């Protein structure tokens, strides 16, 4: 849910420096928490052992 | 009625609509967008490869 | 050698005051140091 997309808003000049910032507002919402799942403690060693 | 709820900005423009949103963000002198536009105008052809135009090398074609 | 001449840079608005900066960037360069010379310890008399 996006309140606003990613955008830049320029800051005030308080010296010989140019400043600006980039902002984004939002939140992810999952309506059904029981229609997802996770695997934990998986072992994977692609650069394996030779010898 | 009479123009009681009327105001003007720093540049002399008047707004007679109490429900109209006035423009803002004019207090940041030397805005970053202005600086970027100034750089684009006053310094064109920046980051271009001109080394080929001062080369005394007779061979200008690259071959294996 | 000047990086930029005398110039005016606007600042922000922290109140009903207009404020700006004046800047210049540069440096003197002496290409041949042997073509200059200086005198030191010169005495002068105040008028009487």
């Amino acid at each position: 849910k996006q309140l606003t997309p990613m955008m830049k808003m320029d800051l005030a000049t308080l010296g010989p420096v140019i400043r600006w910032m980039i902002l984004m507002y939002g939140v992810p919402v999952m309506y059904a928490p029981k229609k997802f799942m996770k695997y934990t403690n998986i072992k994977a060693d692609v650069p394996g052992y030779i010898g | 009625p009479d123009m009681v709820l009327a105001y003007s900005d720093e540049r002399g423009y008047f707004i007679f609509d109490p429900n109209e949103e006035p423009p803002t963000g004019s207090g940041n002198g030397e805005t970053a967008s202005q600086v970027e536009l100034y750089i684009d105008l006053t310094k064109p052809l920046e980051g271009a490869d001109f080394r080929r135009y001062e080369s005394p090398n007779p061979s200008t074609i690259t071959l294996p």
